[PDB]
């Protein structure tokens, strides 16, 4: 089906969505899916799943950093949640050259977009308790 | 003190031991 | 007293003690380097300078 596709003019998306047998180690995955990643041409994945791709460990380690004796910028000085910008060197590892668009997505809090000439975030919110009694995050 | 209240404001842009003094004949 | 000469004066002691820090030096410097790591996260002032430093 995805070389018929690409025979008449389409795109291919994969969003990823894991399933449980795929959670157990990254290199068992990353082979598994290879074919499919290479074969695609806009891609969405979650916060939580490209770091198991890539450094899992070393991203949490990160978000634990807090400074010993000062502040480097005025936003450390403040508390709040870790909003971290996946720099395009670090996604190297996972480009490939018919690659149009990537979004990593954290929630509906923050849409991460990488492109072939430009990166950036779009800001989001999320209001679940504005209706305690009738929510649901399942589609 | 801590990081949540001192911050750091601006990013912005021969010596050694010459020796040790010796006792005094004349201490007055 | 005072001789402007020069060329007269032996620090043998000292000479001798320079060369065995030296050796010293050698030995450990890489030891060093590691354990400030290990124990101090971020320079401050006082703290072993290390790194582009």
């Amino acid at each position: 089906a995805i070389s018929l596709s690409k025979k008449f003019g389409g795109l291919v998306f994969f969003d990823l969505n894991l399933p449980l047998p795929l959670w157990r180690s990254r290199d068992e995955t990353r082979n598994l899916i290879k074919e499919a990643w290479e074969q695609a041409n806009i891609i969405e994945v979650s916060r939580q799943e490209l770091e198991f791709l890539l450094d899992e460990e070393h991203y949490e380690r990160k978000r634990n950093y807090r400074p010993q004796y000062f502040a480097e910028n005025f936003e450390q000085t403040k508390q709040r949640r870790d909003y971290y910008h996946y720099t395009p060197a670090e996604i190297a590892p996972l480009w490939h050259d018919g690659l149009k668009l990537l979004f990593v997505t954290d929630g509906t809090l923050r849409l991460h977009y990488y492109s072939p000439s430009f990166d950036g975030v779009v800001v989001g919110t999320e209001d679940v308790l504005i209706t305690p009694f009738t929510c649901d995050r399942t589609g | 003190l801590s990081a949540a209240n001192c911050s750091r404001m601006g990013p912005f842009k021969s010596l050694g031991p010459l020796g040790t003094s010796l006792p005094i004949e004349n201490f007055y | 007293m005072v001789k402007m000469e020069t060329d007269d004066m032996g620090l043998d002691r000292y000479k001798m003690f320079l060369k065995q820090y030296n050796e010293w030096v050698a030995a450990n410097k890489d030891r060093l380097e590691k354990e400030s790591y290990k124990y101090d996260q971020d320079y401050y002032p006082g703290r072993r300078k290390r790194g582009k430093d």
